[PDB]
Protein backbone atom coordinates (compact mmCIF):
# COMPACT_ATOMS: atom_id res chain seq x y z
CA UNK A 1 0.00 0.00 0.00
CA UNK A 2 2.24 2.16 1.42
CA UNK A 3 4.76 2.16 -1.94
CA UNK A 4 1.79 1.42 -4.33
CA UNK A 5 1.18 5.20 -2.85
CA UNK A 6 3.69 6.67 -4.68
CA UNK A 7 4.52 4.50 -7.67
CA UNK A 8 1.29 3.60 -9.08
CA UNK A 9 -1.37 5.56 -6.79
CA UNK A 10 -4.30 4.28 -9.42
CA UNK A 11 -4.52 0.97 -7.33
CA UNK A 12 -4.53 2.51 -3.69
CA UNK A 13 -8.04 2.37 -3.53
CA UNK A 14 -8.32 -1.59 -4.32
CA UNK A 15 -5.64 -2.42 -2.17
CA UNK A 16 -7.12 -0.07 0.76
CA UNK A 17 -9.96 -2.77 0.62
CA UNK A 18 -8.21 -5.94 0.72
CA UNK A 19 -6.50 -4.64 3.59
CA UNK A 20 -9.50 -5.16 5.49
CA UNK A 21 -10.45 -8.34 3.74
CA UNK A 22 -6.94 -9.63 4.79
CA UNK A 23 -7.67 -8.65 8.62
CA UNK A 24 -11.10 -10.34 7.76
CA UNK A 25 -9.41 -13.33 6.55
CA UNK A 26 -7.41 -13.66 9.33
CA UNK A 27 -10.32 -13.00 11.79
CA UNK A 28 -11.28 -16.61 13.41
CA UNK A 29 -7.81 -18.76 12.81
CA UNK A 30 -4.81 -16.66 12.85
CA UNK A 31 -2.09 -19.21 12.92
CA UNK A 32 -1.13 -18.55 9.31
CA UNK A 33 1.56 -21.30 10.14
CA UNK A 34 -1.59 -23.43 9.16
CA UNK A 35 -2.77 -24.92 6.06
CA UNK A 36 -6.22 -22.64 5.92
CA UNK A 37 -5.11 -19.11 6.74
CA UNK A 38 -1.71 -19.93 4.47
CA UNK A 39 -3.60 -20.46 1.32
CA UNK A 40 -6.47 -18.04 2.03
CA UNK A 41 -3.79 -15.29 2.24
CA UNK A 42 -2.23 -16.51 -1.12
CA UNK A 43 -5.22 -16.33 -2.54
CA UNK A 44 -6.18 -12.87 -1.14
CA UNK A 45 -2.87 -12.08 -2.42
CA UNK A 46 -3.79 -13.75 -6.08
CA UNK A 47 -6.60 -11.29 -6.13
CA UNK A 48 -5.36 -8.01 -5.22
CA UNK A 49 -3.13 -9.09 -8.23
CA UNK A 50 -5.00 -10.37 -10.67
CA UNK A 51 -7.63 -7.39 -10.41
CA UNK A 52 -4.50 -4.70 -10.53
CA UNK A 53 -4.38 -6.95 -13.72
CA UNK A 54 -7.71 -6.48 -14.82
CA UNK A 55 -7.98 -3.00 -14.18
CA UNK A 56 -4.40 -1.91 -15.27
CA UNK A 57 -4.91 -4.06 -18.64
CA UNK A 58 -7.23 -2.65 -21.57
CA UNK A 59 -7.72 -6.81 -22.09
CA UNK A 60 -4.91 -8.52 -20.58
CA UNK A 61 -1.32 -8.20 -19.39
CA UNK A 62 -0.44 -11.80 -19.55
CA UNK A 63 3.53 -12.62 -19.79
CA UNK A 64 4.85 -13.16 -23.14
CA UNK A 65 3.81 -16.94 -23.26
CA UNK A 66 7.21 -17.04 -25.79
CA UNK A 67 9.81 -15.39 -24.10
CA UNK A 68 8.40 -17.51 -21.04
CA UNK A 69 8.72 -14.37 -18.52
CA UNK A 70 7.36 -11.07 -18.63
CA UNK A 71 7.10 -9.17 -21.80
CA UNK A 72 9.41 -6.42 -20.99
CA UNK A 73 9.25 -3.96 -23.78
CA UNK A 74 6.48 -5.44 -25.58
CA UNK A 75 4.87 -4.28 -28.70
CA UNK A 76 0.74 -4.22 -28.99
CA UNK A 77 -0.49 -6.35 -31.75
CA UNK A 78 -3.73 -6.05 -33.55
CA UNK A 79 -3.75 -10.09 -32.19
CA UNK A 80 -5.07 -9.08 -28.98
CA UNK A 81 -2.11 -9.60 -27.51
CA UNK A 82 1.05 -7.90 -26.58
CA UNK A 83 4.44 -9.72 -27.50
CA UNK A 84 7.97 -8.91 -28.13
CA UNK A 85 8.51 -8.15 -31.41
CA UNK A 86 11.97 -10.48 -31.85
CA UNK A 87 9.93 -13.73 -30.73
CA UNK A 88 7.18 -14.09 -33.03
CA UNK A 89 8.75 -12.32 -35.50
CA UNK A 90 11.02 -15.69 -35.22
CA UNK A 91 8.00 -17.38 -35.58
CA UNK A 92 6.71 -15.95 -38.50
CA UNK A 93 2.03 4.17 -27.41
CA UNK A 94 3.99 4.00 -23.75
CA UNK A 95 0.12 3.11 -22.38
CA UNK A 96 1.25 -0.63 -22.23
CA UNK A 97 4.55 -0.51 -21.02
CA UNK A 98 3.83 1.96 -18.73
CA UNK A 99 1.47 -0.41 -17.55
CA UNK A 100 3.85 -3.72 -17.72
CA UNK A 101 5.97 -1.74 -15.24
CA UNK A 102 3.33 -0.60 -12.80
CA UNK A 103 2.09 -4.45 -12.83
CA UNK A 104 5.85 -5.66 -12.52
CA UNK A 105 5.68 -2.86 -9.25
CA UNK A 106 2.97 -4.67 -7.78
CA UNK A 107 3.87 -7.83 -8.35
CA UNK A 108 7.34 -7.24 -6.73
CA UNK A 109 5.82 -5.45 -3.62
CA UNK A 110 3.43 -8.15 -2.86
CA UNK A 111 6.25 -10.79 -3.08
CA UNK A 112 8.01 -9.02 -0.73
CA UNK A 113 4.73 -9.01 1.45
CA UNK A 114 4.29 -12.51 0.91
CA UNK A 115 8.53 -13.26 1.72
CA UNK A 116 8.29 -10.70 4.64
CA UNK A 117 5.42 -12.50 6.21
CA UNK A 118 6.37 -15.74 5.64
CA UNK A 119 9.89 -14.98 7.22
CA UNK A 120 8.35 -12.82 10.26
CA UNK A 121 4.79 -14.54 10.70
CA UNK A 122 5.49 -17.81 9.49
CA UNK A 123 8.84 -18.58 10.78
CA UNK A 124 8.72 -16.89 14.26
CA UNK A 125 8.87 -19.50 16.92
CA UNK A 126 11.06 -21.90 18.60
CA UNK A 127 8.69 -24.73 16.81
CA UNK A 128 8.02 -24.88 13.02
CA UNK A 129 5.39 -24.41 10.85
CA UNK A 130 3.17 -27.69 9.58
CA UNK A 131 3.96 -30.02 7.00
CA UNK A 132 0.96 -28.62 4.31
CA UNK A 133 2.66 -24.95 4.42
CA UNK A 134 6.20 -25.97 4.05
CA UNK A 135 4.98 -28.17 1.00
CA UNK A 136 3.26 -25.33 -0.27
CA UNK A 137 5.99 -23.21 0.46
CA UNK A 138 8.48 -25.85 -1.72
CA UNK A 139 6.66 -26.08 -4.63
CA UNK A 140 6.15 -22.30 -4.63
CA UNK A 141 9.65 -22.77 -6.02
CA UNK A 142 8.50 -24.55 -9.16
CA UNK A 143 6.67 -24.53 -12.07
CA UNK A 144 5.66 -26.64 -14.91
CA UNK A 145 4.79 -23.53 -17.36
CA UNK A 146 2.89 -24.04 -20.77
CA UNK A 147 4.77 -24.50 -23.77
CA UNK A 148 9.13 -28.09 -18.71
CA UNK A 149 9.61 -27.00 -15.25
CA UNK A 150 11.03 -23.64 -13.75
CA UNK A 151 12.26 -22.27 -10.90
CA UNK A 152 10.61 -19.02 -9.33
CA UNK A 153 11.35 -16.88 -6.56
CA UNK A 154 9.57 -17.36 -3.64
CA UNK A 155 6.21 -15.71 -4.77
CA UNK A 156 2.42 -17.18 -4.92
CA UNK A 157 2.52 -16.03 -8.56
CA UNK A 158 3.23 -18.00 -11.78
CA UNK A 159 3.85 -15.38 -13.86
CA UNK A 160 7.24 -14.40 -13.23
CA UNK A 161 10.02 -17.54 -13.56
CA UNK A 162 13.85 -18.10 -13.70
CA UNK A 163 14.76 -19.02 -17.08
CA UNK A 164 17.83 -20.75 -16.60
CA UNK A 165 16.90 -22.41 -13.37
CA UNK A 166 18.75 -20.90 -10.27
CA UNK A 167 18.74 -22.81 -7.22
CA UNK A 168 18.39 -20.23 -4.43
CA UNK A 169 18.48 -20.41 -0.81
CA UNK A 170 15.88 -18.70 1.07
CA UNK A 171 13.73 -21.98 2.10
CA UNK A 172 16.19 -23.12 3.65
CA UNK A 173 17.70 -20.58 5.59
CA UNK A 174 13.91 -20.08 7.29
CA UNK A 175 13.55 -23.79 7.64
CA UNK A 176 17.15 -23.91 9.24
CA UNK A 177 16.03 -21.40 12.12
CA UNK A 178 15.12 -24.37 14.13
CA UNK A 179 16.88 -27.67 14.74
CA UNK A 180 17.97 -29.50 11.89
CA UNK A 181 16.50 -32.89 13.75
CA UNK A 182 13.17 -31.76 12.36
CA UNK A 183 13.10 -30.01 9.43
CA UNK A 184 16.04 -32.78 8.13
CA UNK A 185 13.35 -34.27 6.01
CA UNK A 186 11.78 -31.40 4.60
CA UNK A 187 15.35 -30.41 3.86
CA UNK A 188 16.08 -33.75 2.04
CA UNK A 189 12.98 -33.80 -0.16
CA UNK A 190 13.85 -30.07 -0.93
CA UNK A 191 17.53 -31.74 -2.31
CA UNK A 192 15.67 -34.92 -4.04
CA UNK A 193 13.13 -32.02 -5.93
CA UNK A 194 16.50 -30.06 -6.91
CA UNK A 195 18.48 -33.19 -8.05
CA UNK A 196 15.72 -34.25 -9.93
CA UNK A 197 15.41 -34.30 -13.42
CA UNK A 198 13.73 -30.75 -12.99
CA UNK A 199 16.45 -28.86 -13.49
CA UNK A 200 20.29 -30.00 -11.91
CA UNK A 201 21.86 -31.95 -14.47
CA UNK A 202 25.20 -33.33 -13.37
CA UNK A 203 28.36 -32.24 -10.97
CA UNK A 204 25.75 -31.20 -8.54
CA UNK A 205 28.92 -29.99 -6.41
CA UNK A 206 27.77 -26.22 -6.14
CA UNK A 207 23.97 -27.47 -5.24
CA UNK A 208 26.19 -29.09 -2.17
CA UNK A 209 28.27 -26.41 -1.20
CA UNK A 210 24.94 -24.54 -0.80
CA UNK A 211 23.73 -26.85 1.27
CA UNK A 212 26.92 -26.80 3.42
CA UNK A 213 27.19 -23.18 3.24
CA UNK A 214 23.51 -22.63 4.72
CA UNK A 215 24.02 -25.40 7.41
CA UNK A 216 27.20 -24.15 8.64
CA UNK A 217 25.25 -20.86 9.05
CA UNK A 218 22.54 -21.59 11.08
CA UNK A 219 24.76 -23.36 13.37
CA UNK A 220 27.00 -20.59 13.60
CA UNK A 221 24.08 -18.60 14.15
CA UNK A 222 23.04 -20.75 17.12
CA UNK A 223 26.47 -20.78 18.57
CA UNK A 224 27.08 -17.53 18.32
CA UNK A 225 24.09 -16.50 21.38
CA UNK A 226 26.03 -19.16 23.49
CA UNK A 227 27.46 -17.20 26.71
CA UNK A 228 31.23 -18.79 28.20
CA UNK A 229 29.51 -22.07 29.72
CA UNK A 230 27.62 -22.92 26.88
CA UNK A 231 30.81 -21.81 24.56
CA UNK A 232 32.77 -24.87 26.86
CA UNK A 233 29.81 -27.28 26.75
CA UNK A 234 29.53 -26.83 22.78
CA UNK A 235 33.08 -27.44 22.56
CA UNK A 236 32.95 -30.05 24.68
CA UNK A 237 29.91 -31.79 22.56
CA UNK A 238 32.19 -31.12 19.17
CA UNK A 239 34.68 -32.85 20.87
CA UNK A 240 32.68 -35.90 22.02
CA UNK A 241 30.97 -35.85 18.06
CA UNK A 242 34.34 -36.14 16.76
CA UNK A 243 35.64 -38.85 18.99
CA UNK A 244 31.85 -40.76 18.40
CA UNK A 245 31.86 -39.86 14.58
CA UNK A 246 32.74 -42.44 11.66
CA UNK A 247 31.04 -43.59 8.33
CA UNK A 248 24.82 -43.92 -1.00
CA UNK A 249 26.75 -43.85 -4.16
CA UNK A 250 27.64 -40.30 -6.00
CA UNK A 251 25.00 -39.23 -3.75
CA UNK A 252 24.97 -37.08 -0.74
CA UNK A 253 22.32 -37.37 1.62
CA UNK A 254 21.27 -34.38 3.87
CA UNK A 255 22.74 -35.67 7.16
CA UNK A 256 26.60 -36.37 4.89
CA UNK A 257 25.79 -32.47 4.61
CA UNK A 258 25.27 -31.95 8.08
CA UNK A 259 28.36 -33.78 9.36
CA UNK A 260 30.56 -32.12 6.93
CA UNK A 261 29.69 -28.73 7.53
CA UNK A 262 29.73 -29.60 11.64
CA UNK A 263 33.21 -30.81 11.25
CA UNK A 264 34.30 -28.24 8.70
CA UNK B 1 43.02 7.01 -8.59
CA UNK B 2 42.81 3.94 -6.15
CA UNK B 3 39.29 2.57 -6.26
CA UNK B 4 38.81 0.74 -9.81
CA UNK B 5 42.19 -1.69 -8.42
CA UNK B 6 39.84 -2.67 -5.70
CA UNK B 7 37.01 -2.66 -7.73
CA UNK B 8 38.80 -5.14 -10.52
CA UNK B 9 40.37 -7.20 -7.25
CA UNK B 10 37.96 -10.07 -7.96
CA UNK B 11 39.51 -10.74 -11.45
CA UNK B 12 42.73 -9.47 -10.78
CA UNK B 13 43.39 -11.90 -7.98
CA UNK B 14 43.25 -15.16 -9.42
CA UNK B 15 45.24 -14.27 -11.70
CA UNK B 16 48.28 -13.29 -9.45
CA UNK B 17 47.86 -16.30 -7.62
CA UNK B 18 48.02 -18.83 -10.50
CA UNK B 19 51.27 -17.23 -11.70
CA UNK B 20 52.08 -17.86 -8.05
CA UNK B 21 51.29 -21.34 -7.96
CA UNK B 22 53.06 -21.69 -11.38
CA UNK B 23 56.17 -20.28 -10.29
CA UNK B 24 59.04 -23.03 -10.20
CA UNK B 25 60.10 -21.42 -6.61
CA UNK B 26 56.92 -23.75 -5.37
CA UNK B 27 54.89 -25.00 -8.16
CA UNK B 28 55.80 -28.52 -6.92
CA UNK B 29 55.19 -27.44 -3.12
CA UNK B 30 52.87 -30.04 -2.68
CA UNK B 31 51.35 -27.08 0.15
CA UNK B 32 51.30 -24.51 -2.77
CA UNK B 33 49.43 -27.23 -4.91
CA UNK B 34 46.88 -27.12 -1.71
CA UNK B 35 46.11 -24.16 -0.85
CA UNK B 36 45.57 -23.10 -4.96
CA UNK B 37 45.40 -26.41 -6.96
CA UNK B 38 43.57 -29.74 -6.64
CA UNK B 39 45.20 -32.14 -4.24
CA UNK B 40 43.68 -35.23 -5.87
CA UNK B 41 46.12 -34.47 -8.41
CA UNK B 42 49.51 -35.34 -6.64
CA UNK B 43 47.86 -36.84 -3.14
CA UNK B 44 46.25 -40.69 -3.72
CA UNK B 45 45.16 -41.31 -0.60
CA UNK B 46 42.29 -38.70 -0.90
CA UNK B 47 38.73 -40.44 -1.35
CA UNK B 48 37.51 -39.97 -4.47
CA UNK B 49 33.86 -42.24 -4.21
CA UNK B 50 31.82 -39.31 -3.89
CA UNK B 51 30.83 -36.27 -4.76
CA UNK B 52 31.13 -34.62 -1.04
CA UNK B 53 34.90 -35.83 -1.57
CA UNK B 54 35.85 -32.70 -3.72
CA UNK B 55 38.22 -29.89 -2.99
CA UNK B 56 35.38 -27.12 -3.71
CA UNK B 57 33.78 -29.16 -0.83
CA UNK B 58 36.57 -28.68 1.46
CA UNK B 59 37.50 -25.36 0.10
CA UNK B 60 38.22 -22.31 2.76
CA UNK B 61 35.15 -20.36 2.92
CA UNK B 62 35.44 -16.67 3.76
CA UNK B 63 33.84 -16.15 6.88
CA UNK B 64 31.27 -13.17 7.19
CA UNK B 65 31.95 -10.08 10.16
CA UNK B 66 30.68 -6.60 9.80
CA UNK B 67 33.54 -5.17 7.87
CA UNK B 68 32.67 -7.35 5.19
CA UNK B 69 29.23 -6.11 4.75
CA UNK B 70 30.41 -2.40 5.20
CA UNK B 71 32.26 -3.06 2.23
CA UNK B 72 29.65 -4.68 0.12
CA UNK B 73 27.00 -1.54 1.64
CA UNK B 74 29.85 1.09 0.39
CA UNK B 75 30.26 -0.81 -3.11
CA UNK C 1 52.00 -37.68 2.07
CA UNK C 2 52.35 -33.99 1.84
CA UNK C 3 55.15 -34.04 5.27
CA UNK C 4 58.21 -36.19 4.04
CA UNK C 5 60.44 -33.77 3.13
CA UNK C 6 62.21 -24.67 0.15
CA UNK C 7 60.86 -22.05 -2.30
CA UNK C 8 58.89 -19.00 -1.72
CA UNK C 9 55.93 -16.81 -2.47
CA UNK C 10 56.66 -13.99 -5.38
CA UNK C 11 53.77 -11.35 -4.66
CA UNK C 12 55.61 -9.44 -7.08
CA UNK C 13 54.44 -11.40 -10.01
CA UNK C 14 51.08 -9.48 -10.11
CA UNK C 15 53.60 -7.42 -12.48
CA UNK C 16 53.22 -9.92 -15.12
CA UNK C 17 55.15 -12.56 -16.48
CA UNK C 18 57.73 -9.54 -17.91
CA UNK C 19 58.60 -9.54 -14.39
CA UNK C 20 59.05 -12.86 -13.96
CA UNK C 21 61.64 -13.37 -16.81
CA UNK C 22 63.27 -10.35 -15.78
CA UNK C 23 63.66 -12.07 -12.31
CA UNK C 24 65.00 -15.25 -13.20
CA UNK C 25 67.18 -13.43 -15.88
CA UNK C 26 68.81 -11.53 -12.77
CA UNK C 27 68.82 -14.37 -11.17
CA UNK C 28 70.76 -16.78 -13.10
CA UNK C 29 72.59 -13.56 -13.82
CA UNK C 30 74.24 -13.53 -10.52
CA UNK C 31 74.76 -17.12 -10.46
CA UNK C 32 76.58 -16.73 -13.42
CA UNK C 33 78.42 -13.81 -13.28
CA UNK C 34 78.89 -12.80 -16.82
CA UNK C 35 75.82 -10.72 -16.59
CA UNK C 36 74.36 -9.26 -20.25
CA UNK C 37 71.83 -11.44 -20.78
CA UNK C 38 69.96 -9.39 -18.27
CA UNK C 39 70.79 -6.61 -20.35
CA UNK C 40 69.10 -8.36 -22.89
CA UNK C 41 66.24 -9.50 -20.53
CA UNK C 42 66.23 -5.42 -19.82
CA UNK C 43 66.14 -4.48 -23.60
CA UNK C 44 62.77 -7.24 -24.21
CA UNK C 45 61.05 -5.53 -21.71
CA UNK C 46 58.60 -3.37 -23.09
CA UNK C 47 57.04 -1.08 -20.50
CA UNK C 48 58.29 2.31 -19.73
CA UNK C 49 61.39 3.25 -17.96
CA UNK C 50 60.24 3.96 -14.93
CA UNK C 51 58.45 0.89 -14.50
CA UNK C 52 61.70 -1.03 -15.88
CA UNK C 53 63.37 0.34 -13.03
CA UNK C 54 60.86 -0.79 -10.65
CA UNK C 55 60.85 -4.66 -11.94
CA UNK C 56 64.94 -4.31 -12.07
CA UNK C 57 64.96 -3.03 -8.29
CA UNK C 58 62.07 -5.66 -7.28
CA UNK C 59 63.91 -8.67 -9.02
CA UNK C 60 67.18 -7.37 -7.56
CA UNK C 61 65.56 -7.61 -4.07
CA UNK C 62 63.72 -10.65 -4.65
CA UNK C 63 67.18 -12.56 -5.91
CA UNK C 64 70.22 -10.63 -3.89
CA UNK C 65 68.75 -8.73 -0.85
CA UNK C 66 66.77 -11.55 0.61
CA UNK C 67 69.28 -13.78 -0.01
CA UNK C 68 71.48 -11.84 2.64
CA UNK C 69 68.21 -12.39 5.27
CA UNK C 70 68.82 -16.15 5.30
CA UNK C 71 70.43 -17.92 8.01
CA UNK C 72 72.32 -20.27 4.96
CA UNK C 73 75.50 -18.62 4.80
CA UNK C 74 76.03 -20.58 1.94
CA UNK C 75 74.03 -18.68 -0.63
CA UNK C 76 74.78 -15.52 0.63
CA UNK C 77 75.41 -13.46 -2.46
CA UNK C 78 79.26 -14.19 -2.65
CA UNK C 79 81.72 -11.21 -3.37
CA UNK C 80 81.67 -11.81 -7.51
CA UNK C 81 78.09 -11.63 -7.72
CA UNK C 82 78.39 -8.10 -5.63
CA UNK C 83 80.39 -6.49 -7.69
CA UNK C 84 79.01 -8.10 -11.13
CA UNK C 85 75.56 -6.40 -10.73
CA UNK C 86 77.31 -3.08 -9.07
CA UNK C 87 79.13 -2.62 -12.05
CA UNK C 88 76.07 -3.27 -14.54
CA UNK C 89 74.19 -0.63 -12.05
CA UNK C 90 76.75 1.34 -12.34
CA UNK C 91 76.58 1.27 -16.81
CA UNK C 92 72.97 0.86 -16.88
CA UNK C 93 71.28 3.27 -19.21
CA UNK C 94 67.71 3.45 -16.98
CA UNK C 95 69.15 3.54 -13.56
CA UNK C 96 71.48 6.16 -14.07
CA UNK C 97 69.48 8.67 -11.87
CA UNK C 98 71.00 9.41 -8.74
CA UNK C 99 68.67 8.03 -5.75
CA UNK C 100 67.63 4.63 -7.68
CA UNK C 101 70.90 3.36 -8.85
CA UNK C 102 71.82 4.09 -4.80
CA UNK C 103 68.69 2.33 -3.87
CA UNK C 104 69.65 -0.51 -6.29
CA UNK C 105 73.66 -1.03 -5.07
CA UNK C 106 71.83 -1.05 -1.56
CA UNK C 107 70.10 -4.08 -2.65
CA UNK C 108 73.37 -5.99 -3.81
CA UNK C 109 75.39 -4.75 -0.46
CA UNK C 110 72.40 -5.55 1.96
CA UNK C 111 72.64 -1.30 2.97
CA UNK C 112 69.16 -0.46 2.23
CA UNK C 113 66.34 0.68 4.63
CA UNK C 114 65.48 -2.32 7.01
CA UNK C 115 59.21 -9.24 9.14
CA UNK C 116 59.35 -10.36 5.35
CA UNK C 117 55.94 -8.90 4.36
CA UNK C 118 56.31 -5.97 5.41
CA UNK C 119 60.08 -5.48 4.51
CA UNK C 120 59.11 -6.84 0.86
CA UNK C 121 56.03 -3.92 0.69
CA UNK C 122 58.46 -1.47 1.69
CA UNK C 123 60.88 -1.95 -0.47
CA UNK C 124 58.34 -2.39 -3.19
CA UNK C 125 56.73 1.18 -1.97
CA UNK C 126 60.14 2.90 -1.81
CA UNK C 127 60.76 1.54 -5.67
CA UNK C 128 57.69 2.95 -6.74
CA UNK C 129 58.75 6.48 -5.44
CA UNK C 130 62.14 6.57 -6.85
CA UNK C 131 60.56 5.74 -10.06
CA UNK C 132 57.25 6.82 -9.97
CA UNK C 133 56.57 9.88 -12.20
Amino acid sequence: LLGTESRVPELQGLVTEHVFLLDKCLRENSDVKTHGPFEAVMRTLCECKETASKTLSRFGIQPCSICLGDAKDPVCLPCDHVHCLRCLRAWFSQAHREAIEKHARFRQMCNSFFVDLVSTICFKDNAPPEKEVIESLLSLLFVQKGRCEHTKSLSPFNDVVDKTPVIRSVILKLLLKYSFHDVKDYIQEYLTLLKKKAFITEDKTELYMLFINCLEDSILEKTSAYSRNDELNHLEEEGRFLKAYSPPANEASVEYLQEVARIR
Amino acid sequence: VISPELEHLDKTLPTMNNLISQDKRISSNPVAKIIYGDPVTFLPHLPRKSVVHCSKIWSCRKRITVEYLQHIVEQ
Amino acid sequence: DVVKQPGQMDRYLVYGDEYKALRDAVAKAVLECKPLGIKTALKACKTPQSQQSAYFLLTLFREVAILYRSHNASLHPTPEQCEAVSKFIGECKILSPPDISRFATSLVDNSVPLDGTVTEMAIHAAAVLLCGQ
